[PDB]
């Protein structure tokens, strides 16, 4: 079960700014009323940021192999869950071991063996007229697992699946950081209202997880989900629609930042030291 | 965290930041910022045979040194010479491993030895190991030597309205001291004022 | 080897200094330098050994 898809346009890449987005908190202690300088890896102020989309009628599922220089600010705007994971690792031929981090329509998955994946690892949601259903029907990410070092899964759940047709409303930030053989994952979750050109405003994503995987890393790729249905005939690699969805990718540098702590201790604001004269 | 293995008797040193040597360059790093502790013993008498043990291997050949707790675990054949290999392991083409062989009657420079490296982190955010140490009840609105999870000071002990999210344990001012805490058992924030004044 | 109150001083000069071949066929129990650090001696270069 591993395609080579096709039924796809050319267009070159797209760039866009970063207003001020990207920060985390730099450690786990309590701050209040304050104005602290940090220095660490963070995404500076007004980068030039790629983006990529995934829109079709023009179809466009982007997920090239993507550099990871030395840490990764993502975020992601949707409305009907096409971002699923990513797949992190340097050959990601089986010669090497690899990280993937999945989120099947029931769990959440992370693993850090050797697999084989694909030139295009998707999933994939099927949509029936006669049942009432939008149903999770492929998984095609990779051919072999080998030796498999570390594992988890979370609780079972069931997410929606379903097409919605309005704007994008849900935003959400990941920093992924690679050191001493810890991957460490920040996130943070926000409502939105928009229909492109990832937003302006300030919020800091918290400390998710630090896994313990202990390799090299330095590509990874997105995993998107497919939709297909009565109106997708090609086979199994022309008969696909995209669906609605983007996401934008920006590289942490270290940087000297002077966040500032309110009453409540929360960071709402932030002065990047080394922008212009000014800051 | 815990990490074990085994090797010869005589690359025991070799388990220490800033080390040099084919244990600390190809198959295990300890980094700088180190905090924790390394723990061998000898085991000549669970890992060897009297024909040899050749279960135990280690990586030989490697194109650049490992980053601290980093595990390569490939096998791919080594290229020393000027010409692809082509994975057939012929001359100037080596395989990557090679293995240890114990036997009883070897040198204790040779006889194996069992390494634990124990690594953790110490008074920043929530803990769940402990030691042997025993609680007591909470005295507020007094001048008391305390111990948090550790972390020891004097002082006294007030209600809190500070609020943390649930991944902050300890609360620090402006000049860096403590000045709030998370109790470990009711989930209380406190705060922590001193004692002399004016 | 010599024996210790008649110890054995040698000249070294002219060569590269790439101890990693010594990873197949020698295992040292003592190794210890004095004003540098073993991580950066594959990076100096060394007068008057
Ligand atoms: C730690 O143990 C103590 C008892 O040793 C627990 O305290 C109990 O807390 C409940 C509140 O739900 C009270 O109804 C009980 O009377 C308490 N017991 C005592 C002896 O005071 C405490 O709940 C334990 N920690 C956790 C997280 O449950
Ligand atoms: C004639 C001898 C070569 C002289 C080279 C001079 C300076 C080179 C500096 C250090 C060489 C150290 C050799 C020991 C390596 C042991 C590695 C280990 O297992 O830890
Ligand atoms: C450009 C490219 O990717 N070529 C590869 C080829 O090297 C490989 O042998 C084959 C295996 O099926 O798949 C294709
Ligand atoms: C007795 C013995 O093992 N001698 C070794 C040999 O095995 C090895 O092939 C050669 C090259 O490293 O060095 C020597
Ligand atoms: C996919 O395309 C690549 C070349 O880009 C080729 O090597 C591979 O064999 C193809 N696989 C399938 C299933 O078409
Ligand atoms: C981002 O960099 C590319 C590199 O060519 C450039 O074309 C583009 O104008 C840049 N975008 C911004 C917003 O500066
Ligand atoms: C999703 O993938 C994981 C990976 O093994 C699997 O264990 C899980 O069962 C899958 N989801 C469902 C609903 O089966
Ligand atoms: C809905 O019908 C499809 C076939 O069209 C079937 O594959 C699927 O399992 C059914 N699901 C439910 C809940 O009935
Ligand atoms: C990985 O797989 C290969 C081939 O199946 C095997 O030789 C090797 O021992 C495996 N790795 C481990 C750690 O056992
Ligand atoms: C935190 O401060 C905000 C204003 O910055 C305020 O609206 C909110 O009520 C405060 N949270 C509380 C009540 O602790
Ligand atoms: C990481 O993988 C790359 C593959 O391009 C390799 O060149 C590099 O040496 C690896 N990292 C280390 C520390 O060797």
């Amino acid at each position: 079960q591993c395609v080579n898809l096709t039924t796809r346009t050319q267009l070159p890449p797209a760039y866009t700014n970063s207003f001020t987005r990207g920060v985390y908190y730099p450690d786990k202690v309590f701050r209040s009323s304050v104005l602290h300088s940090t220095q660490d890896l963070f995404l500076p102020f007004f980068s030039n940021v790629t983006w990529f989309h995934a829109i079709h009628v023009t179809k466009r599922f982007d997920n090239p192999v993507l550099p990871f220089n030395d840490g990764v600010y993502f975020a992601s705007t949707e409305k009907s869950n096409i971002i699923r994971g990513w797949i992190f690792g340097t050959t990601l031929d089986s010669k090497t071991q690899s990280l993937l981090i999945v989120n099947n329509a029931t769990n959440v998955v992370i693993k850090v063996c050797e697999f084989q994946f694909c030139n295009d690892p998707f999933l994939g949601v099927y949509y029936h007229k006669n049942n009432k259903s939008w149903m999770e029907s492929e998984f095609r990410v990779y051919s072999s697992a080998n030796n498999c070092t570390f594992e988890y899964v979370s609780q079972p759940f069931l997410m929606d699946l379903e097409g919605k047709q309005g704007n994008f409303k849900n935003l959400r930030e990941f920093v992924f950081k690679n050191i001493d053989g810890y991957f460490k994952i920040y996130s943070k979750h926000t409502p939105i209202n928009l229909v492109r050109d990832l937003p302006q405003g300030f919020s800091a994503l918290e400390p998710l997880v630090d896994l313990p995987i202990g390799i090299n890393i330095t590509r990874f790729q997105t995993l998107l989900a497919l939709h297909r249905s009565y109106l997708t005939p090609g086979d199994s690699s022309s008969g696909w629609t995209a669906g609605a969805a983007a996401y934008y990718v920006g590289y942490l540098q270290p940087r000297t930042f002077l966040l500032k702590y309110n009453e409540n201790g929360t960071i709402t604001d932030a002065v990047d030291c080394a922008l212009d004269p000014l800051s | 965290y815990a990490d074990s293995f085994v090797i010869r008797g005589d690359e025991v040193r070799q388990i220490a930041p800033g080390q040099t040597g084919k244990i600390a360059d190809y198959n295990y790093k300890l980094p700088d910022d180190f905090t924790g502790c390394v723990i061998a013993w000898n085991s000549n008498n669970l890992d060897s045979k009297v024909g040899g043990n050749y279960n135990y291997l280690y990586r030989l050949f490697r194109k650049s040194n490992l980053k601290p707790f980093e595990r390569d675990i490939s096998t791919e054949i080594y290229q020393a010479g000027s010409t692809p290999c082509n994975g057939v392991e012929g001359f100037n083409c080596y395989f990557p491993l090679q293995s240890y062989g114990f036997q009883p009657t070897n040198g204790v420079g040779y006889q194996p030895y069992r390494v634990v490296v124990l690594s953790f982190e110490l008074l920043h955010a929530p803990a769940t190991v402990c030691g042997p140490k025993k609680s007591t009840n909470l005295v507020k609105n007094k001048c008391v030597n305390f111990n948090f999870n550790g972390l020891t000071g004097t002082g006294v002990l007030t209600e809190s309205n500070k609020k943390f999210l649930p991944f902050q344990q300890f609360g620090r001012d402006i000049a860096d001291t403590t000045d709030a805490v998370r109790d470990p058992q009711t989930l209380e924030i406190l705060d922590i004022t001193p004692c002399s004044f004016g | 080897f010599a024996s210790v109150y008649a110890w054995n001083r040698k000249r070294i000069s002219n060569c590269v200094a790439d101890y990693s071949v010594l990873y197949n066929s020698a295992s040292f129990s003592t190794f210890k330098c004095y004003g540098v650090s073993p991580t950066k001696l594959n990076d100096l270069c060394f007068t008057n050994v």
